[PDB]
């Protein structure tokens, strides 16, 4: 029931994210071709997840097997998210510059996936960050 | 009305964005990422002279800070956005951009505002073909 770390896809197969901005960090992705780090800088599989920040709503498209790799240095945040994913080492300190978190959010939401929840993917300012960023293909402004 | 922030102090304070932008630029094997360079790279000499004679578009804008607040995911500072209310009375909305020098506590409601820009155009054109910019603040002076 949880909607899964990925879930949308292009007609040519590319993994599909999406992160509400601010300008400054927009002025790099247009710039850089690079998402800027803060925090966890978490992506979502889900349009109904950012859409819900105020700022530049923006599509993201990486290569396939984007998630995949992430997965392999992947952590869960909570139990929420370390009981979907049975798999995966728990989060340490120090995981944004090794490692990809994994975080159940918004559940019992109706905008997102009938409240079912959302798995989204924080990609810190390390490892998981360079992983996504190498295999940025194309970004999209949502107005 | 004092500077608050100048694209000339982020060039030199943060070349980091500047090369990777002048490399995407002139990666030729990337044709959908970056800036185009169609008015000069980024923030070079010749940019400068064509912001100068006015053949890259630009636009100014005068008006009072109305609002202070936060956009985007997963930040830790307390705001980074502000709209403007100009004179024509309609609604522009700015990044609270600063310099490492300069103080981004400045930023109040109430306050006045002027902001410079460019708009560079980048490779990727609109899904029509029409030629897309990327909005790159010159700079923002502020009153006391």
């Amino acid at each position: 029931d949880p909607a899964g770390p990925i879930v949308e896809l292009d007609a040519q197969g590319n993994e599909i994210y999406y992160r509400t901005l601010s300008e400054q960090h927009l002025e790099i992705l247009r710039n850089n071709f690079e998402v800027p780090p803060t925090s966890e800088t978490f992506i979502s599989p889900l349009q109904s997840y950012s859409q819900e920040y105020d700022g530049k709503l923006v599509r993201l498209t990486a290569s396939p097997g984007t998630m995949n790799e992430l997965s392999k240095i992947g952590v869960t945040a909570n139990s929420g998210t370390g009981l979907l994913l049975p798999d995966l080492p728990p989060a340490r300190k120090g995981w944004k510059q090794n490692n990809a978190l994994f975080k159940l959010e918004a559940l019992k939401k109706p905008t997102i996936n009938e409240g079912g929840g959302v798995i989204n993917t924080g990609l810190g300012d390390g490892k998981a960050l360079e992983i996504f960023n190498k295999n940025l293909i194309d970004f999209e402004v949502i107005d | 009305m004092k500077t608050i922030y100048n694209f000339k102090q982020r060039i030199k304070e943060d070349p980091e964005y500047i090369r990777k932008a002048h490399e995407l630029t002139l990666n030729t094997t990337k044709p959908k990422a970056g800036l185009k360079g169609t008015y000069g790279l980024l923030g070079s000499k010749e940019w400068w002279d064509n912001l100068e004679n006015g053949s890259i578009p630009q636009k100014e804008i005068s008006g009072t800070i109305k609002k202070v607040y936060l956009t985007g995911q997963d930040n830790t500072e307390d705001f980074n956005t502000i709209d403007i209310e100009t004179e024509n009375k309609t609604l522009c909305t700015e990044g609270t951009y600063t310099n490492k020098n300069t103080d981004r506590k400045h930023y109040e409601a109430g306050k006045k505002i002027t902001i410079k820009y460019a708009f560079d155009p980048l490779k990727k054109p609109k899904p029509n073909g029409d030629i897309d910019y990327s909005k790159i603040v010159v700079e923002i002076l502020i009153s006391e």
